[PDB]
RNA sequence: GCUGCAGUUAAAAAGCUCGUAGUUGGAUCUUGGAGGGUGCGCCGUCCCCGCCCUGCCUCUCGGCGCCCCGGGGCCCGAAGCGUUUACUUUGAAAAAAU
């Protein structure tokens, strides 16, 4: 705190380190993804932290299990984010 | 911070700005309202519907893809149940604690806790009642509560 | 309605006379009771109930012999235990300089309530007007029922 | 919890200037905070400020020079009677000459000088010098 | 002609007539007709940009907008090209209701909807002036001279459709509210 | 000790928490030009004021009035008239003595 910051334009790096609620103007720190499993060809959208089992469209498969935080995606899987 | 303890803990959603979106979100109001109603048929709570919707199927907030909160959707279909859910789970919790205390008359901690829960209930009901949701004269009673929650 | 007349004495408005009479239909005559009313003034609409009604109430401001002069007050209805009379609670602010915050204070005021008003229910805000001593306690008379289903805490309908 | 929001904004400022700070981020802001920040601004006691729009209640960045000894808030918002304004400024202002008592009147949030000129009065918000 | 689509309580004309005709010109076509046809407009107003290329502002019923949103980009592209020398866009007429006083009188007129407030409406104007981008954030700057300026943050992607426009959005906005608006770009959370 | 007190150790925070009264309660709904007072020798200096660079409706009533076949409809003062207040502001009403 040396009488030097531009509270209005703070850096993206140290904004990105701060608590989601402590951010200049707030915003979350969580995201969505599309997920693959070769056998099917279509793609289920999933939330980064998830609580629910998420199962795919048809195959009783799996597609992550939950945790304290981010859902752990399951073994042989792929995932683009992603939007805006 | 916190009401019935000394806990401080800040913890939250952090809801998004962006006014509109998601944009990568196609589907439609049609779609998710059907989804909601069908889930609520199955007995699911609005909290629960919001979660399962969130993670399994694309719905960041049901509010955004439909100008209405999940509970309001339920109530408009005709799925709203008798008392609000928070009040339910409180009443249910005080029930389970009460059943445990009847079993174990020696547990003073439990007696303290039962009080806390119960106070939280009475205040919440006072609030719901003030606001018409509950008929003025609504009260939670051990005797009848057990019978009420199930 | 309920038979008014109820008591032992024949209830009637003074100096409003009858005379029924012979011939056909009615029979006598159809209304069978001439009724006399007046508007209180101060722009208080004399409710239909007063004109339409059978009830006697000398104490009534519209139908009865009482004049409304003096203070016109408003209060919230605390009690409607007594027949034809109510108790209203009047909140007011008391100013205390000696150091300065004044503290809410209240007074209850007994006030006669004509049968013309109904749904006088506790919680209702009401406008009463000063009057000649009706009874040892009662100085006032309910002139207008302010109402509201509002105060929502429930949903009123019509 | 929170009773008032102004008192926080003002204090935050005062501690900024006391440190030797030249900016602050107050939260959460309000029409009344803006109006007060504005009266301060007109007079010089702060530089320019900026209301950032979280989708919540707001956050303000004030850029401050250093002409500010103190900006206080009066709670509760006592009613003042035109010849209690004369009594207030004397209670809490450095010299008769300067510093402002800022109050809220039916005709706007204003410094008491503007109050005297309009010839209206009301309830006291706070002050500065 | 004038009767149909320039209506909304006044016939009128000239530009409204031209643009309407342009819509018809577009109407001949395929999928670039039938989808539009439903759409209708209340009025057009023209206001300039400082060196002197004018901007044309179009007014919509508001229940309509979702459909207008449906096309927008493609249509605006056509209107800019056919009608060139102008910045075209789309604003929805919104009602705005006055805050009651008191003695305004007050015969407690039916509540009113936030979705009727002057500020909310203005916010809507800002939202309408830019399009598919999104307003990421906002700030208000209090100038030394009692002035206020609103910094309206913008997204990033697809912006280009708006990039050249910006100045007009500022001017257009001014004509409506009398407030000053400024535009910026962000950042990308990491 | 309102303004304007002290309570770790000096006299003084209940062992702790629940809790009714009472008190206390987030953000957010409208955006120069001249008139009059006293200073300085026809000129001006310095306040104060309505301005430039937002009560609706009526049009139980009355009619300013607009259109229809005695029947109708509509629609400056006055009227309708107030959503409630607190507040504050401007008046009156405000014993003499003091």
């Amino acid at each position: 705190m040396p009488l030097a910051k531009d509270l209005l334009h703070p850096s993206p790096e140290e904004e990105k380190r701060k608590h989601k609620k402590k951010r200049l103007v707030q915003s979350p720190n969580s995201y969505f993804m599309d997920v693959k499993c070769p056998g099917c060809y279509k793609i289920t959208t999933v939330f980064s932290h998830a609580q629910t089992v998420v199962l795919c469209v048809g195959c009783s498969t799996v597609l992550c299990q939950p945790t304290g935080g981010k859902a752990r995606l399951t073994e042989g899987c792929s995932f683009r984010r992603k939007q805006h | 911070g916190r009401m019935h303890a000394p806990g401080k803990g800040l913890s939250q959603s952090a809801l998004p700005y962006r006014r509109s979106v998601p944009t990568w979100l196609k589907l439609t109001s049609d779609d998710v309202k059907e989804q909601i109603y069908k889930l609520a048929k199955k007995g699911l709570t609005p909290s629960q519907i919001g979660v399962i919707l969130r993670d399994s199927h694309g719905v960041a907030q049901v509010r955004f893809v439909t100008g209405n909160k999940i509970l309001r959707i339920l109530k408009s279909k005709g799925l709203a149940p008798d008392l609000p859910e928070d009040l339910y789970h409180l009443i249910k919790k005080a029930v389970a604690v009460r059943k445990h205390l009847e079993r174990n008359r020696k547990d003073k901690d439990a007696k303290f806790r039962l009080i806390l829960i119960e106070s939280r209930i009475h205040r919440l009901a006072r609030y719901y009642k003030t606001k018409r949701v509950l008929p003025p004269n609504w009260k939670y009673e051990s005797s009848t509560a057990s019978a009420l929650v199930a | 309605m309920a038979d008014i007349q109820t008591e032992r004495a024949y209830q009637k408005q003074p100096t409003i006379f009858q005379n029924k009479k012979r011939v056909l239909l009615g029979e006598t005559g159809k209304e069978k009771l001439p009724r006399y009313y007046k508007n209180i003034g101060l722009g208080f609409k004399t409710p239909k109930e007063a004109i339409e009604g059978t009830y006697i109430d000398k104490k009534c401001p519209f139908t009865g012999n009482v004049s409304i002069r003096g203070r016109i007050l408003s209060g919230v209805v605390t009690k409607m235990k007594m027949q034809r009379t109510i108790v209203i609670r009047r909140d007011y602010l008391h100013y205390i300089r000696k150091y300065n915050r004044f503290e809410k204070r209240h007074k209850n005021m007994s006030v006669h309530l004509s049968p013309c008003f109904r749904d006088v229910q506790i919680g209702d805000i009401v406008t009463v007007g000063e009057c000649r001593p009706l009874s040892k306690t009662v100085r006032f008379n309910v002139l207008k029922v302010t109402k509201a289903a509002g105060t929502k805490k429930q949903f009123q309908k019509f | 919890v929170r009773m008032n929001v102004l008192a926080d904004a003002l204090k935050s400022i005062n501690n900024a200037e006391k440190r030797g700070k030249r900016q602050v981020l107050i939260r959460p802001c309000s029409k009344v905070i803006v109006r007060f920040l504005t009266v301060m601004m007109k007079h010089g006691y702060i530089g320019e400020f900026e209301i950032i729009d979280d989708h919540r209640a707001g956050k303000i960045v004030v850029n401050l020079t250093g002409r500010l000894n103190k900006c206080g808030v009066i709670s509760p918002r006592f009613d003042v009677q035109l010849k209690d304004l004369e009594k207030w400024q004397n209670n809490l202002l450095p010299s008769r000459q300067f510093g402002f008592i800022v109050l809220t009147t039916s005709a706007g949030i204003m410094d008491h000088e503007e109050a005297r000129r309009k010839h209206t009065g009301g309830k006291i918000l706070g002050f500065f010098f | 002609s004038a009767k149909i689509v320039k209506p909304n309580g006044e016939k009128p004309d000239e530009f409204e007539s031209g643009i309407s005709q342009a819509l018809l010109e577009l109407e001949m076509n395929s999928d670039l007709k039938a989808q539009l046809r439903e759409l209708n407009i209340t009025a057009a107003k023209e206001i300039e940009v400082g060196g002197g290329r004018k901007a044309i502002i179009i007014f919509v019923p508001v229940p309509q907008l979702k459909s207008f949103q449906k096309i927008q980009v493609r249509l605006v592209r056509e209107l800019e090209k056919k009608f060139s020398g102008k910045h075209v866009v789309f604003i929805a007429q919104r009602r705005i209701l006055p805050k009651p006083t008191r003695k305004s009188r007050t015969k407690n007129k039916q509540k009113r909807p936030r979705s009727r407030t002057l500020t909310a409406v203005h916010d809507a104007i800002l939202e309408d002036l830019v399009f598919p981008s999104e307003i990421v954030g906002k700030r208000i700057r209090v100038k030394l001279d009692g002035s206020r300026l609103i910094k309206v943050h913008l997204d990033k992607a697809q912006q280009n459709n708006v990039e050249h426009k910006v100045e007009t959005f500022s001017g257009v906005y001014k004509k409506l509210t009398g407030k000053d608006v400024n535009f910026e770009f962000p950042e990308f959370q990491l």
